[PDB]
């Protein structure tokens, strides 16, 4: 009996298949989150600066109140 | 005054122990094993590099022009270490009258470190490439000043201590969404060797990697904060280090993942494209405290 190297292909490994595809981001939907984070960013920040004004006037009031200084 | 030595010696160790991080984290990116033979996980190698280069390694200068070449590493290491002083941290060492102005000044003078090295070599062959390396740093410092001002004009004065207090509930990444993207790129121009790349030669490594940590920390003040807590210094110290370490991973991410942008097209990304974008956002950031009340 002769024994040589046997042939096997099975699945053929798929000859040239695309793996690159669009994922997560679509296009217009990313701008809704992108610019949406900006509008949420300013509104949250400016409310803190209005709360800073409560401290600001109260800080300068200490100088006016102190005349024996 | 003992705290200055407690901000040079552990910092020089941080630049030394970077050699582990700069090729093990970079290693797993490239599927290779970094340090392993030298130590238990290679912890003995960072200090072993110091014994190799400082003591035994001799000098062979090209011409040695009296004062220069043995003055350029002093300007390199000196300016890199003095940048640690104005840093806000939980508590700053000798807090300046204005914070960020000192930060931009010592970085703009750090351009000299690569300038005097070009003058050290007598040959014309080296100085053309040296001036090209100056152009990589000098150009991005124009925008670096602009993006800084837009963050400052939103909230707080130049003082770095006030920048922690303004970030009480939400980070500055969300209001400054395109500006946060800029600080990931603009910082890499200062000899990081990720978008563009050009004894005493070993001392330049200890200075250039020191600026990498410096830009990681400075981004974690302008954009990160989470909490302040004056009563508990324990909670701030741990939480600040993790935020800075995550930015250190992103600095080594660009070095491995992305090729060089070319020197000519580095001036097409910036100047041609970035400078119209940064100033348009600067125009936007002038109107913001006027449109809605936002003055420190």
């Amino acid at each position: 009996x002769x024994x040589x190297x046997x042939x096997x292909x099975x699945x053929x490994x798929x000859x040239x298949x695309x793996x690159x595809x669009x994922x997560x981001x679509x296009g217009y939907s990313m701008f809704a989150v992108g610019i949406g984070a900006l509008l949420f960013g300013y509104w949250s920040m400016m409310k803190w600066n209005r709360e800073r004004r409560r401290l600001q006037i109260e800080d300068f009031e200490a100088r006016i109140a102190l005349m024996p200084l | 005054m003992i705290n200055i030595l407690m901000l040079i010696i552990p910092i020089l160790l941080a630049v030394a122990f970077l050699t582990l991080v700069e090729r093990k984290v970079l290693g797993y990116m490239q599927l290779r094993k970094g340090p392993n033979v030298v130590g238990p996980y290679g912890l003995l190698q960072p200090i072993a590099d110091a014994i190799k280069l400082f003591i035994k390694e001799p000098l062979r200068p090209a011409t040695s022009s009296a004062s220069m070449f043995i003055l350029a590493p002093i300007m390199a290491l000196g300016l890199a270490l003095t940048m640690w002083i104005p840093l806000p941290m939980p508590y700053p060492l000798i807090n300046m009258n204005l914070g960020v102005l000192f930060m931009l000044a010592m970085s703009s003078l750090a351009v000299y470190s690569i300038l005097w090295s070009g003058w050290a070599s007598n040959s014309k062959y080296a100085l053309i490439g040296a001036l090209r390396a100056v152009a990589q740093t000098i150009s991005y410092e124009v925008t670096l000043a602009i993006i800084l001002l837009s963050v400052l004009l939103m909230s707080g004065s130049f003082t770095l201590s006030t920048l922690i207090t303004t970030q009480e509930q939400m980070w500055l990444i969300l209001p400054a969404w395109p500006l946060a993207m800029m600080w990931f790129i603009s910082t890499l121009a200062e000899t990081n060797r990720a978008p563009f790349d050009l004894g005493p030669f070993a001392l330049f490594f200890m200075a250039e990697y020191a600026n990498i940590i410096m830009m990681n920390i400075f981004t974690a003040i302008l954009f990160l904060g989470t909490s302040h807590n004056p009563h508990m210094p324990e909670l701030y110290t741990i939480n600040f280090t993790i935020k800075s370490l995550l930015l250190t991973m992103s600095f080594l991410w660009i070095r491995a993942s992305y090729p060089r942008f070319r020197y000519d097209q580095l001036m097409h990304l910036l100047w041609k494209n970035f400078l119209p974008l940064t100033l348009a956002l600067c125009m936007w950031h002038v109107s913001l405290p006027i449109l809605t009340s936002g003055i420190p």
